[PDB]
């Protein structure tokens, strides 16, 4: 067995068959945030 | 807090007023949701018992002190990465057709319970809740948040690499945020290459 | 009322559904009329759609729920996940076992005087044994056939 | 005693405890509780009337206090709230507070059973009218 | 679980205990069929951990038997929180586990003794009733046989 | 139609001396993601 | 066991994740220089 690491998940959505998405991309992303620096996380609330 | 819309309100005897901005919206299935505002225990959870339908008002679960609360709104943040890839030195892609996917490993900065599921082109290989904060962890305390400073966690799969779909949920009091996965990956090739 | 349900069998009995709640489905039993062995599995009742069960050879019929007692059901290692049902769980059954308690389903004994301040008991059952209680209608009718 | 208390011949010192003054029933007589308002409080630890009185004390057995799944707060007084109900629990029915009947029969293991009253309808009679024979 | 009971032939003078306790001072003696427990200390002693020793009347006699009884804390959950105790898995497990043990002496009936409301018996009979030793006892069976066959003439 | 499957055609024949084609005129799809190969070379002297 | 060094200490603050920092950046600097050729020392005292 080997092992393995994605590059990062910081390039969005995208809709191309997984043999020719670049690095980054990833499949469905919904009230999160492509932050840098800080990650993948949770987007705020809104505030009234 | 982790909301929508969430205004201040004073909590008294455990009971207070609904705003009015908010009736329409629970009325038709929106989530409500409540969360401390002050002290040590800022941001976590708490819960409600019922509406009077004629007055609107709300009474709170036991042993909540008087003092200042947010009400708000619910709401979800799936993600769903890409599956793994095998490739060899000048870049080409190999084995879509004879590749296996074991694992999944995640480490988290900070987070608390979330929702996994993992399907294939038939049938559901893996569901349940997971979690990075472990029964001897000093992050774990009464009166305090639950979240963990820094965790893994570790998913089964084993199922072909391609035809899955995974998914990762969480509309709760805390964050989920995702630093690196890495996975095991079976594959066997059995002829040179030329 | 919790733990325990009975049905009258006239004549047409052929299912039952169940009212009470169980922790898992292996804690119930059954018994025929008033016999102290239990049903077989398999070959007398057998489960539908977990809450209807299926008789195989057809009066009264009666369930009982009876929790596990040797442990804890969650044991809180230093290497679990914190979670919400694991507390949940435990809770729920310390409360079924004094609801089933409560109802003197599973008693067994004594090892001391039992201490009554008056009050009476109904339906003694009819003595075999000679160590056993009497009831009224054995002593009654004992009376008259040694005043012939 | 943890449960019941009683007391034997205008005012009844309680010393037992409660969660709320709604769990609290008294009888008279070995007899139907008597319907307050018969009894009444005043204050929290004395009792009122408007032989002998018994008191009897039951909590709530349909859920516990406190869910942890639907929202309850996660600090020291829910637990030791349910800890405590959970002890209640076991007080009050290691007492046999609310039996009343039985589905198995019973063993005594030799023992012998003292203070049962006089049958009516066919059940379990008492030394004494057994030794009421006199033929 | 919390009972255990031994029958001499005519040599008995040690008992190894089978039954876990949370304390030593949970565990009593009360020989056969007496309601006075053994003094502690003049009739048997603790030796280790694992026996007891007797110490009056050590040889017993044939058909006597020893019986040893357990009962735990009632009143009040060993860890409180609220007072300074502290949170762990052991405060959770042994708390739980005090639970535990309260069900396992009272379904074996070590530890009720009273009532206060008239049984339903459901048909189910009654079988070590004893014997009747005042006029408010239960009179068992083989007591009325005998007093009513003592004068058929 | 089957979400995703493979198949192996046999050729036994020289390299290049060859012509291959997929018809398709039904009410099904055909979609080729990709395509590999078996093939038999064997050299018998170094190279230089 | 392994042995390693850090390449640089000439590019003064950065808040991001350890993962996305560039070479040379660090993650506290108070009272200091960033000074080539002499290193990362101390800064002089205030005249009066």
């Amino acid at each position: 067995a080997f092992d393995g690491s994605i590059k990062s998940l910081l390039q969005g959505v995208s809709q191309q068959v997984p043999r020719e998405r670049l690095d980054g991309q990833v499949s469905v992303q919904l009230n999160r945030l492509s932050d840098v620096v800080n990650g993948n996380r949770r987007r705020p609330g809104a505030r009234y | 807090p982790f909301s929508d819309v969430y205004l201040r309100v004073t909590i008294t005897d455990r009971q207070f007023a609904l705003p009015t901005r908010l009736r329409a919206a629970v009325g038709s299935g929106e989530g409500l949701f409540i969360t401390f505002a002050d002290t040590s225990m800022g941001g976590m959870w708490v819960g409600y018992e019922s509406i009077d339908p004629t007055t609107y008002v709300v009474t709170t679960v036991r042993n909540v002190p008087d003092g200042e609360y947010f009400v708000g709104l619910r709401y979800t943040s799936v993600l769903s990465p890409t599956p793994p890839l095998v490739r060899d030195a000048n870049g080409i892609v190999i084995g879509t057709y004879q590749s296996l996917l074991v694992r999944y490993e995640l480490t988290l900065k900070d987070s608390g319970e979330f929702h996994a599921i993992i399907t294939d082109s038939s049938r559901t290989l893996t569901d349940g809740n997971y979690s990075s904060l472990v029964y001897s962890s000093t992050e774990l305390l009464p009166n305090n948040p639950t979240d963990a400073s820094l965790g893994r966690t570790i998913i089964p799969v084993r199922a072909q690499a391609q035809d899955t779909v995974a998914t990762f949920e969480a509309n709760a009091d805390t964050d989920l945020c995702i630093l690196d996965i890495e996975y095991v990956l079976q594959y066997r090739a059995r002829r040179k290459r030329i | 009322m919790y733990s325990v349900q009975i049905a009258v069998s006239d004549g047409t009995l052929t299912r039952i559904a169940l009212s009470i709640e169980y922790f898992e489905k292996d804690d119930i039993t059954l018994y025929r009329n008033l016999e102290l062995t239990p049903l077989v599995l398999g070959t007398d009742w057998q489960w539908d759609g977990d809450t209807h069960i299926n008789l195989l050879t057809g009066s009264y019929i009666t369930v009982r729920r009876n929790t596990d007692i040797d442990r804890a059901f969650n044991i809180y290692d230093g290497g679990a996940a914190f979670n919400r049902e694991t507390l949940d769980e435990n809770f729920k059954q310390m409360i079924y076992l004094a609801q089933e308690f409560t109802e003197g389903n599973g008693l067994t004994g004594l090892y001391f005087p039992l201490d009554m301040h008056g009050f009476q008991i109904k339906n003694l059952g009819e003595p075999t044994d000679p160590g056993d209680a009497v009831t009224k209608q054995y002593v009654d009718t004992a009376n008259t056939a040694q005043n012939a």
